[PDB]
C-alpha cells in the first residue's frame, strides 16, 4: 500500500508511483517495490513480452529523500548489524532490479519530479532513462554524517561519467539542479514543470517502435558493461560496517534531517 | 524581525544582541544549538559565526541545504568571522550563505543587509 | 578484387581501397573476405619480417565510405531462416574490425580515411581503426534500429573507448546521422579536413607516428593487456545480433528493401 | 635528505616536499626516499589506528617534478644494463601506487602543483586523489619526444579520469597543458591563483577531515572496483624497460640536451 | 511538384487547395519517393504508427546512401523547443504549426529553390 | 636583438639574412643545438622541413623552456595557410605565423612586437 500502481497490460506500460499512503525508503516500501518487481517480471517473462516499459514514479512533493535514517539510528545505537545489513541487501535488489529491467529487459524509466536525495537519487540512477523537471534538485547528502551512498551511486554514475568524479559527487555532499545535472550527463531530460508525464509518454512512444533493437541491447549491457548484483552486494557489506562505527555527532545530524523530512 | 544568532564566545553574542535590538534576538552557543531552535521556532535570518568548535558555520550551511531540500523552511543565513579569506568566502557562498560579514561586525553593514533580506 | 591494394614496402605503408570493382558500396561477402584475407596475409609478412609499428589505411574507391551491412542479404536469410549463413557473415565482418583494432596482430597504426558517408557497419569499420580522419560534409551514423535492429559490428565496444557507456547507448538507438565536425565535438572523430585534403591529413598522420616507432607498439601492447577489446566479447555480441535479425518481422524486412534500392 | 617532511601528529596531515637538498627529476636517492617514508609513515598510521589520514606531495623547488631521471637512462641504455633499469622503473612505480592505495592506510593523497610537473612528475600528481595547481603551471608528458612512453602509470591513472582513447592521445602527441586547461579536461581538480596553492590543500583536508569514516570506507570500495593493481603497473614498467633498451642514437642526443637544459 | 502526407483525412484535403498529390500514412510518402521525383515534401510531425520524426531520419539515411535530396517542412499543433530540436538534426529546414498559417507555407518554399 | 634563422632551402636562408646579428643552420636538430650553448633574442624557423620539422622542434623547444630554459620566442614561417597548421603550433608554444615568401616589412615589425 505504499505503491500505487498503474498497469496499461495491451500497450506493456507499468507505472510505480512510490509514496501512495516520511517520503524515505522504508522497509514497507522497499518490499513492496521487490515484491512488484518479482511478480510483473515473472508475469512479462511467461507472456514472452518484448521490450516493456516501466517508470518509477512519486505521488508525493518530492521524489524520494534516500534511506529510512530513523531506522538506521536505532539499528546502530542497538549495534544490529544483522538487520542493517539485511535492509541494505533489499534497497540493493530493489535498484538492481530496475538497472536489468527486471529480468525481462524492460526499459526502465525515472520520472523526478520532486527532490531525489541519497538512495533517492540512486533509484533514479538506477533507471535507464532519467526525466526530471525544472527546480528539481538532486544530491548524494551521506556524507555530511560521514556515511556514503551504497545503494548503487559509484556504479550507476561509472556509466555515464569518470570514476573519479563520480568520488568526487559522492564525497562533496552538495545538491544539483535538474540542469546542471544534464549538463552533466547524470540526467538524460529536463522539462518545464508538470511536463514530465508527456516528457515519459514521448520515450516510451519512441523505444516502443524499436523493441527488438532495446531487448537486444540490454544482452549486449547484461555480457559487458551491467553492474553485476555481487559486486552491489559486497559494496553494501563496507556501508554497513561503516554505518555501524558511526559516532554520537554522525546521529545527531541525522536525527536532525529526520525532523526536517 | 525575529533574529538567531549563534557564537562560541559569550562577549561576541553579547555586542550582538545589544546592536540589532536597537529586532528580537535569541543568542545561542553552537551551530548544533541554532538548528535545534530552527526546528522549535521560525525566524527571518540567523546570524552564524563561521568558526565555533565541534560544528562550525560551514556544516550548518550544508545540513540545513539537505534540510530544506527535505522539506524545512527556508530561512537566510549570513556569515561572520575574524576570517575573511576568499578561501572561506567561497566555501559559505558556495553552501548558500546569502552574506559574508567582516567581524568585528559593523554595524551599519549589518543591518542594511539585513534590511535587503525580508 | 573488391579492393584495390597500394603497399609501400620501403616505408611500410599499406593502403586498403574498398570497392574497386564499382564500375552497391556495402560490406558484401566478397567484401568481407577480401579484406580478411588481405588482414591476414599482410599481418603474416609484417610479423615475419620483424616490422615496427607499420601503417595500415582503410579508404574507399567509391564517392561513400561505405553503407554497412548487406541488407539485401540480411532479407533473404531472415526470411529464409538461414540462422547458420548469417551467423558466419556477422562473425566474419567482426574478424575484419577486430584485425584493424589490434593492428593486424603486427601491432599495425590503422587509419580510417573516411571522404564520404559512413553508415552502420561502415561507421563501425572507421570506430575499428586507431585513427579516425573525416573531411568536411561526411555523414556517418548508425541506422540499423530504423529496420529494429542495432549495430554488431563493435559499434558499442569501440565507442566505449571514447565516450561513456550511456552515450554510447542513446548514439545506437537514436538513429541519428552525424556530421564530421559533430563527431569531431563528440570526440569520436579525430580530426576533421577541408573537401580533397584527406590523404595529406592522414600523411601528416603517418608521418608523426614514423618518428615514433617503439613508442607506438609498445603503447599497443600495454592496449591489448588493458582496455583492447577481447575478439571473444564481439563473437558474443554477434550472437545476439543475429538472433535478434531471425526474428525480424514483415514491416522491418521492408524499410530494409527500401534502404536496398536507395543504395 | 631529498626530502623535507613536515608531520602533524595531533591533525595527522604530512607533507611531503621533494627536492629539499636542491635537476629536480626522480633520481635513485630521491625516489627511495619517498618510498622509505611512505612505507615507515604507512606502518606507523596502521598500527596507531588513524583513520583517513592526509599526505600531501608538494616541492620545494620552482618546479614540480621533471620525471625520470634521464642522465641515468642514458647510460643504462648505452651499457645495456636492463636489470638496473627494470630496479629504477620498479621503485618508481612503488612511489606512485602507494599513493593511489593511500599508503597501505586509506590516506587522502594531495598532490600540490606549484611548478612545472613533466614525465614521471605528471604521472606522481595523478596517482594523488586530488590534484591542487597553481596558474601558469604547466604539466604533460614529453616521453614520447624521445621515442619513449610514460610508464609509470600515466595510463592507468588517466583512464580514472578520461576515456582510454584520449588517454592514448594525450600520452602520444607529447604537448604541454596549462593548469586551465587541464582542470577542463578533468585532470586537474583545482586551479588557484599563484601562491594559494597551500591555502587551497588546507580546505581540502578540512572537508574531508569531517568525514573521516566516509573517506576510509570509499577507498575499500575503490580498492575492490576500479583501483589501479600493482601487478598492472609492473607490467607496464616490463613493456617500459624493453623499449628503453631498444631506443637509439637520436633518442639518446635528444634525452642529453633535456638533460643539459633540466 | 508536391507530396503532402498527414494521417487526418479533413487535413489531407485543406492543404490541397491552396500539382500535388496526397498520400495517407508516413510509409506511403517514402514509396511515393521512390517512385518518381519531388520538388518538396510537407509532413504532420504527428501520425499514429510512423511519425514525421522517424520518416525524417529514415530519408536522411536514404539521401546519404545515393536518393536524390527534397527539402522537407513539418507541420505539428506542439511548438515546444524540445520538438524542433529533434526534426532540425533529422533533416528538416522549416518548422510550421497547425493550423497552417498561409503566408509562411508558401513563402518558405519559393526560398528552397 | 640577436637573431637565429633556420632553414632547409639554400635560397630561403641567404634572403632572410640580408634583410636582418643573425646566425643561418640547416636542420631543426641544429638549432635546438644552436640554442642550447648560446641565448638569443628570438628564433625564426621554417614548419616543413625533412626529418624534424618545426612543430616538433617547437614542442621538444616547449619542454625545454618548462625545463628551466630561458625563454625565446618563435616566429614560423610556412607555404601553408591552413588554419589546422596555425592552431597546431602556436599551442606547441608560437607567437607568430607568417606565410612564405614573407613581406620583410611585416617581419621586422612582428619582431619588434617581441621586444
Ligand atoms: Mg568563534
Ligand atoms: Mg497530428
Ligand atoms: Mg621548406
Amino acid at each position: 500500500s505504499t505503491l500505487r500502481i498503474i498497469e496499461e497490460p495491451q500497450r506493456d506500460v507499468y507505472w510505480i508511483h512510490m509514496h501512495a499512503d516520511r517520503a524515505c525508503f522504508s522497509t514497507r516500501l522497499v518490499d513492496d517495490i521487490t515484491g512488484y518487481q518479482t511478480n510483473l517480471g515473472q508475469r512479462l517473462n511467461t507472456a514472452g513480452v518484448l521490450a516493456p516499459h516501466v517508470v518509477l514514479a512519486s505521488d508525493s512533493d518530492v521524489f524520494n529523500l534516500g534511506g529510512d535514517l530513523a531506522l538506521f539510528c536505532q539499528l546502530i545505537r542497538e549495534g544490529d548489524r544483522a538487520r542493517l545489513l539485511d535492509y541494505a541487501q533489499r534497497c540493493v535488489r530493489g535498484v538492481h532490479a530496475f538497472h536489468v529491467g527486471l529480468g525481462a529487459r524492460a526499459h526502465s524509466i525515472a520520472l523526478v519530479q520532486g527532490n531525489a536525495l541519497g538512495g533517492g537519487f540512486e533509484a533514479a540512477l538506477s533507471c535507464h532513462t532519467i526525466i526530471a523537471e525544472e527546480g528539481v534538485m538532486m544530491g548524494l547528502p551521506e556524507v555530511l554524517f560521514d556515511l556514503f551512498p551504497g545503494m548503487g551511486a559509484y556504479s550507476f554514475m561509472c556509466q555515464r561519467i569518470s570514476a573519479h568524479l563520480a568520488q568526487k559527487i559522492m564525497l562533496e555532499g552538495n545538491l544539483y539542479s535538474a540542469e546542471q545535472l544534464l549538463g552533466m550527463g547524470l540526467v538524460d531530460r529536463v522539462v518545464p514543470r508538470g511536463q514530465g508525464v508527456a516528457a515519459v509518454e514521448q520515450v516510451i512512444r519512441e523505444s516502443k517502435r524499436t523493441p527488438h533493437a532495446w531487448a537486444a541491447m540490454q544482452q549486449v549491457r547484461e555480457m559487458t558493461t551491467a553492474v553485476p548484483l555481487e559486486e552491489m552486494m559486497r559494496i553494501t557489506e563496507i556501508w554497513v560496517d561503516t554505518a555501524m562505527q558511526l559516532g554520537e555527532k554522525s546521529l545527531r545530524t541525522m536525527d536532525r534531517l529526520v525532523r526536517a523530512q | 524581525m525575529r533574529m538567531l544568532v549563534a557564537d562560541d564566545h559569550e562577549a561576541n553574542r553579547m555586542v550582538l544582541q545589544r546592536l540589532l535590538e536597537k529586532h528580537k534576538v535569541l543568542c545561542v552557543n553552537g551551530a548544533e544549538q541554532v538548528l535545534d531552535a530552527m526546528a522549535e521556532e521560525d525566524y527571518d535570518a540567523v546570524i552564524v559565526d563561521l568558526h565555533m568548535p565541534g560544528m562550525n558555520g560551514l556544516d550548518m550551511l550544508k545540513q540545513l541545504r539537505v534540510m530544506q531540500a527535505s522539506g524545512m523552511r527556508y530561512t537566510p543565513v549570513v556569515v561572520l568571522s575574524a576570517d575573511v579569506t576568499p578561501e572561506a568566502i567561497r566555501a559559505c557562498e558556495q553552501a548558500g550563505a546569502r552574506a559574508f560579514l567582516a567581524k568585528p561586525v559593523v554595524a551599519a553593514k549589518l543591518l542594511d543587509t539585513l534590511a535587503d533580506l525580508a
